[PDB]
Order: C-alpha cells, then structure tokens, then sequence
C-alpha cells in the first residue's frame, strides 16, 4: 500500500538482498585494490602522442 | 570538447584477417562524437562504413604541457554556402582542445560557419616564431610586452549605486 | 469540380480491422481441382476405409 | 499513451444472465460458488452454458441424449444439459439414465421416467456432482436456426435469402439462372 | 480515356530480358511440381498462353493441383482490407521453385542430425538459429601493423 | 484452525533457509561482476604493454528509454516502439542487442534514446521502478518472495538475481524481461543536458545510440 524504494529505509533493502548488510559492513564500494603496476607499453605511447 | 585518439579496424574477412588499422586525432565532445567523426572521416577516405568495420580504441589525449602558451597553427577545410575552402588559421592558446574549440568559435564568428561544415585537417603548435605568418597571433610574440586593460568596468550585484561608476585601472 | 480519387486513410482504414490473414485449413477444398484426379481420390479413399474396417478385426 | 488495442473493452461474454428469472439466478449463484471453490473444469462450463441466451440455449432431443449414451464408455454417465430438453418420437428404445436439464418437456420428462430413469435439475445435479464426476455435457445444435441459414449471404455462398414467401415468381429469375442473365 | 487491360503497364515486366530470348531452357518444363510445392512466379513473354496476371508476378504460392501443361497456385492476394485466397491457373513455363523452401528442408535435415548425434553422445544441443550477436572482445595486434595516421583531405579542385 | 501458529514456525524456518541460499548468490554474483569487471580492464592494460590493442566486446544489453511522446510517430516506428514496448513517453526497456534487435533500434532512432547500462543502473531501476507482470497486471516487485513465484521456473529467485539476468544477459533473458514491466522513468532530474531534445549524439539532442551517457541520464530520470 506503500512503494518503498528499497535505496531508503535500509529495512527494506534488508527485505531484499541480505548481501547488502555484508556488502554494507565490509563497505566493497571501496575494495581498496591493487597492486603493483605493469606495464607501461611501447608503441601503444608512440602511436597514441603520435 | 576533448581530443580523442580513435582507432579503427574494419572487420576481418576470411582470406585477409589482420587489417590495416587507422588512427585519427577526433576533436571531439566525447565517446560517442568520437566515434562518429572518425567514422565519418574514415567514409570519406576508404570505403568502410560503421557497419562494415570496428572501432579498435578510443584513447582520449591530453595536452602534454597544458599551462605553456603555444602558437597553433590549424589547418581547416569549410565549406560555405557556395563552395567549400581550405584555411590556415593561427591560434594562440594553451592546449589542442582549446585552440579547437576557439577556433570552431572563430569559424562561427567569421564565417558563420558551423561545426558540421569544418573539418580539422591538421593541428600543430608552431616552434619558432616566423613561422607564425598571421599578424594577429604575432602581435603578443613582441619582446616585453606589456599593456593595459583600458575602461575597466563593474558588475555590481545591486541594482543601484551610490559611488557614481570609474573606469580607473 | 468535386474531387476525383484517393487511397487517403485508405490503408489506416484498412488496419482498424487486422488485415485478417485467409486463417488456412487442413483439408482445402478440392473443388477446382483437376477432375480425373478428383475421381480417383475418391475411389482411393473408399479403398482405404474398408481397408481400416478390416484392420480392426 | 499509445493504446495498442481499445481500451475499456468490455467482456464480450456474458458474465451474468441478461435473464431476469429468479430461480436461475439462484442456479448461477450456486454454479458459480462452485466453479470457484472446487477448480474443476466442469462447473465453470455449466456456470457459462447457463447464461448463454435461449437462441444459444436450443433443446436437445432426448434422442441426441440417446446417442451421447451410445458413445464409448459412457453408457453409465450422467447427461447434463442446460438448455431444454425436447421430447422426440423417432427413437422408441431410449435407454434407462440420469439427465440433468434445465427444463424438460412434459413429453420428454415422461419419455425418460418412462424407461426408469431419472429427470433432474442442476442443483440436484449438483448434490450428485460438484466437481462433476462421470457427467457428460451434451450442446444443442446450435448452427441450425431458421436465422443462421441467411446469415453470410451472398455471391456464392451457398446459403438462404430471405424471403416471406415462396417458391416461383420469387427470386427464381434474374440471377438465378444461365437462362435470365447469369447465376448468381 | 482512361486503360486497365490484362496487360496493363507491361511494357518492361513481360519484356522477355537481355540476350535470353526465343526458346526456353528445357529443365523448366522437366522440374516437377507436387501439390504443396511453393513457387514464385516469373512472367515469361514467350509464352502467352497460361500466363499470369501480372498482379502476380514476384508473388510466391503454393500449388493446390497439377494437370497435363500447368499447376494451380494459389496466391493470397491482399485486397482492401482482407486476403482473399486466389487460385491461379499458370503452365509450368511461368513458375520457378521457391528457393527459400529448399534451404528451408535443409536445416530441418541438419536438425535432425544435431539431435540424433547429441542426444546419443551427452544430450546438450542449442539447435534452433539465432542472430548474429554483439561481437566478442579480443586482442589485436600492432606488430606487423603499425596504425596509420590518416587526416581528413584539403578540399581541391575535382 | 488449530496448529496454525506452527506454522508460523514452520515456514519463517524454510526462509530463513531461503534467505541464505539468496544470500549466497548474491555473495557469488557480486564475485561475479567485480571480476568480470576487473578481467576487462587487466585484459586492457596486459594487451596494451604487448603492443596489441585489446578491444572491449559489443554491448550485450541495451536500454531504450522513450523520448519523444506519443502522437505524429509513422506507422512502421510506431509499431515498433510498441514491440519494444515503450507505448509511453519517459519509458525503458532492456533489449538483448542481436542484429536483429539493432534493426529494431535503427528504425526508431529519433524517438528514443538507447544505451549500454552498468548493473548499478540495472539495480537502480529494478529495485525503484521495477514492476512484474504478474497475470498481465503492473504488480511491483516489492518483496523477493514474489519474483520467485513467477520466474522460479527459470530460476531466478530474488530480485537481484533476475538483476543478473538482465544485466549479464542469461539465457532467461526473454522471460525475466517480459516479466519486468517497462519502466516508468519520470523525466530527467537535470533536464536533457541540451536545448533541442530531438536531435542525436553528435548534435547535442538527446535521441538515438549514446553509448555510456545513458547511465548518467536514466540514474537521472528513475
């Protein structure tokens, strides 16, 4: 009798999706990640500056 | 506006896979403008179409020293309403994108020439000076150049004043 | 002076209905159909009548 | 909005009986508790084949009866009509059963009791069978009306003009014959 | 006054074609039309007898009979709002076999095949069509093929 | 009558079940999207040190939001902007993106906008504006418990997981979105970012193909 929006209230988020309390408390929009980096390229800088 | 790279295939036939593979400097808004314009410069170069083909990558380019002020020269075929003409424009700005963008301004301006009509043939910062042939880029490349903002002027964001308005500078 | 032809709404009238297909049937009549074959099909499907008579036996 | 198809389409079924018949609107009331709650396919037939119009409705000779009988395996089945059932005196033998009908003619009620079975009406028919078990609904022929002949008239189909009277002298002429022009 | 004969506005649709004239190729007469078989429908000047109308030429039927020089077909014809069934009289010269029922009796030969061969090897088959799809990601390679830098072209003269 | 507060018992039991076996999905898909994400981009960047040009892969999906309102539309993009099913104006779709389906959208080019959207786009819609069709009827998709009635016999059960058959487009594609009733998107919380609405992407208007830029629009508009 009421349309929620399940992106207000959290109760009915949690309605839906149990993984939201995971993905809310361990945050994951945030994953730091990575890593040490490789490679630059080669040509992919020459073609590309040109 | 921005200078994307778009890069472009055409498709791989059997009989001849691995093309040839194309690259163009788009001044273009975004991704997508991009890859019309590339597009529909490459439809005026081989005979591959959207369709008949693929975009390979866009890279989007940045000026590689975007705070050092640079004569560009800009080469531009436009097209009137009678015919259509080439150009050689100067521009005196600090990036390939700023040029670009003031110069479809210039065009607009001069020639009331829309964006749809100019075609950037190519771009490229001047190194000497001499180089530079239009006087109006050559008046700010004067050894010391220092001048005046004459009748200075006032956004007041009242209505009224009381002071009685100065062009003092 | 009054005005003489058109199709003007012609088609759009048309599309109020459906454009109804035929609808198609198994068994289409056969009337028209070349008469020495008709005659025969006639005598081939008394023949295979009795012959599902005398399979149930 | 782009309406795809009219909107506010009606039913284009009776959902109730344009009849105004009291008791008839008990034996819906009852029907259509029943196709409801029971979700047997059966009731929800009846429960239509009583709103139907008496056009809809025609009567089912006790000698159809008879022959819905004569099917395979339904020897024993208990004949529900909705609609009149008629008396017919071309058969003789008609054999001992239950049949539910609206209504039967005093003719055809006579001609069932006679044999030793059993006249029957719908709620009756439903104390016996709710879910209708071992009924076996048999339809008047409906395509054969004095009307349904003149409907779809026309080059060449083959059907009934309309006509008060007769035979010669009227619409045997012109368009009816190689003879005056051409037929039809 | 105004013209709507048999023939009306034939002038290039019964034209015989270019250096294809006079006798016609005899395996058209051979090829065999049962009942069912889908033909479309060639005009063929040459033969004037049995020749359709030509509303029909391009359309594409079924034949409902066969006799001693000719099929029917019958073709259903759009007409105002309702397509009436109509049932030609056309000889074979005017007929050609439908092509897209042959490719047709094809796949269904394949997809029996498809079928017979998996479900006696492990079941899994995917053996209906399906539209080309969004192509797939890959690498391609610069080496050997260094991308050229093309420009849009000044504007000379032709 | 009696007993019936056992089951209560009884079956809060089998969805607390339920709710852990959606959950552990969820778990997964989320693995799922992160790496699938991350795969693209390694594949970018390992192929761009070896010389080679790693191209991404055609949009899968593709989602059609109505721009133009109904009522001077021709009768061939009429009809097909109604086998899309964008019989409003302001209204969505997800089309699986074949050949034939890019045909579908060639057609229709200047009354809709289209673009490849982001499960984030996909999530937003679904969990905001995302009805069923639930015996023809605009049922909302409030409760997961629903969803998994309708859909249960190709899987999909919960919201989220016929999230997943859109946005990855599973082979229940068909079904989940002639479930999911066409969105009923408002118009665009910024505005069109244009004057001229009717117009396309390389002329500022807002209709036909615009790759990426409809994830920015439609998290607008929904």
């Amino acid at each position: 009798v009421q349309k929620k929006n399940p992106l207000k209230n959290k109760q009915v988020l949690l309605r839906l999706n149990p993984y939201a309390k995971v993905f809310a408390a361990e945050k994951l929009g945030s994953k730091k990640v990575d890593q040490a980096k490789i490679k630059p390229s080669a040509t992919a800088l020459e073609t590309l500056k040109h | 506006f921005k200078e994307y790279q778009v890069i472009g295939r055409r498709l791989p036939t059997e009989s001849v896979p691995e093309p040839k593979l194309f690259r163009m400097r788009i001044f273009a808004p975004n991704d997508v403008v991009a890859k019309s314009r590339y597009w529909y410069f490459l439809q005026k170069l081989h005979k591959v179409k959207k369709a008949s083909g693929e975009i390979v990558s866009l890279n989007v380019i940045s000026e590689a020293h975007p705070t050092t002020v640079k004569n560009f020269g800009v080469w531009v075929r436009y097209d009137s309403r009678s015919g259509t003409h080439n150009m050689y424009k100067e521009i005196r700005d600090v990036t390939r994108v700023g040029a670009v963008e003031s110069l479809y301004q210039d065009m607009a301006a001069r020639h009331r020439a829309r964006f749809r009509s100019i075609h950037i043939l190519k771009v490229v910062e001047l190194e000497k000076t001499a180089d530079v042939k239009r006087q109006y880029v050559k008046q700010f490349l004067t050894k010391d150049l220092k001048f005046p903002l004459p009748h200075r002027v006032q956004k007041s964001t009242k209505v009224f004043a009381y002071k009685r308005p100065t062009t003092f500078y | 002076k009054s005005k003489n032809h058109t199709a003007h709404n012609q088609t759009k009238k048309a599309h109020r209905n459906g454009i109804k297909k035929p609808k198609t049937y198994k068994y289409p009549s056969l009337k028209g159909v070349d008469a020495k074959f008709r005659r025969n099909h006639r005598f081939a499907l008394h023949g295979t009548a009795k012959a599902l008579a005398a399979k149930r036996a | 909005i782009d309406h795809t198809s009219k909107q506010h389409k009606r039913s284009s079924h009776r959902t109730a009986p344009k009849s105004d018949n009291v008791y008839l609107k008990l034996l819906v009331k009852l029907y259509a508790f029943l196709a409801r709650r029971t979700d047997a396919p059966f009731n929800k037939v009846i429960l239509k084949s009583l709103f139907l119009s008496k056009i809809n409705r025609p009567p089912v000779s006790v000698s159809r009866i008879s022959r819905a009988l004569k099917q395979e395996g339904a020897a024993q089945k208990t004949i529900v009509v909705v609609g009149t059932v008629t008396d017919d005196n071309r058969i003789f033998e008609f054999p001992k059963t239950t049949v539910a009908a609206l209504r039967f003619t005093a003719g055809a009620k006579a001609k069932i009791l006679k044999a030793g079975g059993e006249a029957i009406t719908l709620d009756q028919l439903a104390v016996r069978a709710p879910k209708g078990q071992n009924t076996l609904i048999v339809r008047g022929p409906r395509a054969s009306r004095e009307a349904a002949r003149h409907f779809g008239f026309g080059p060449h189909k083959g059907k009934a003009p309309r006509i008060q009277s007769t035979g010669r002298k009227f619409e045997r002429a012109r368009g009816r014959r190689r003879s005056r022009a051409f037929k039809v | 006054g105004k013209s709507h004969g048999y023939r009306s506005r034939t002038r290039y649709m019964f034209q015989r074609d270019f250096r294809k004239h006079g006798a016609i190729a005899l395996s058209t007469y051979m090829k065999v039309y049962k009942v069912g078989d889908i033909v479309d429908i060639k005009a063929n000047g040459s033969i004037h007898k049995g020749m359709p109308h030509k509303f029909y030429q391009g359309k594409t039927g079924v034949v409902y009979n066969v006799t001693k020089s000719s099929v029917g077909i019958i073709i259903n014809k759009m007409v105002g709002n309702r397509y009436l069934e109509k049932r030609l009289n056309l000889r074979v010269e005017h007929i050609k076999h439908s092509k897209c029922r042959q490719e047709f009796l094809e796949r269904v030969k394949s997809n029996a095949a498809k079928k017979a061969e998996a479900k006696a090897q492990g079941v899994a088959v995917q053996l209906k069509r399906q539209p080309a799809q969004p192509k797939e990601s890959r690498v391609v390679s610069t080496e050997g093929n260094v991308p050229q830098t093309l420009a849009p072209v000044p504007y000379e003269t032709f | 009558q009696k007993t019936a507060e056992q089951v209560a018992a009884e079956r809060v039991a089998r969805k607390a079940e339920k709710r852990a076996a959606i959950l552990e999905r969820n778990a997964a898909y989320q693995k799922e999207y992160e790496t699938a994400e991350r795969a693209v981009i390694d594949a970018k960047r390992e192929a761009k040190a070896n010389s080679s040009y790693y191209v991404s892969a055609e949009a899968k999906l593709v989602f059609v939001v109505r721009i133009k309102g109904i009522n001077k539309i021709p009768p061939k993009p009429r009809k097909v902007l109604q086998l899309l099913r964008l019989n409003q104006i302001n209204s969505g779709t997800f089309v699986k993106v074949t050949k034939a389906t890019s045909e579908l959208l060639k057609l229709i080019e200047p009354y809709v906008a289209y673009g490849y959207p982001s499960y984030s786009t996909v999530r937003q819609l679904v969990y905001k504006r995302g009805y069923g069709k639930i015996n023809k009827q605009r049922i909302p998709l409030s409760d997961n418990s629903i969803v998994e009635a309708n859909l249960g016999n190709y899987g999909i059960l919960s919201v989220d997981d016929l999230i997943h058959e859109i946005v990855t487009v599973g082979p229940h594609f068909k079904q989940a979105n002639n479930f999911l009733w066409p969105f009923k998107l408002s118009n665009p919380s910024g505005g069109w970012g244009v004057p001229r609405k009717f117009k396309h992407f390389i002329q500022g208007g807002s209709f036909g193909n615009r790759e990426e830029f409809i994830n920015k629009l439609v998290k607008s508009m929904n």
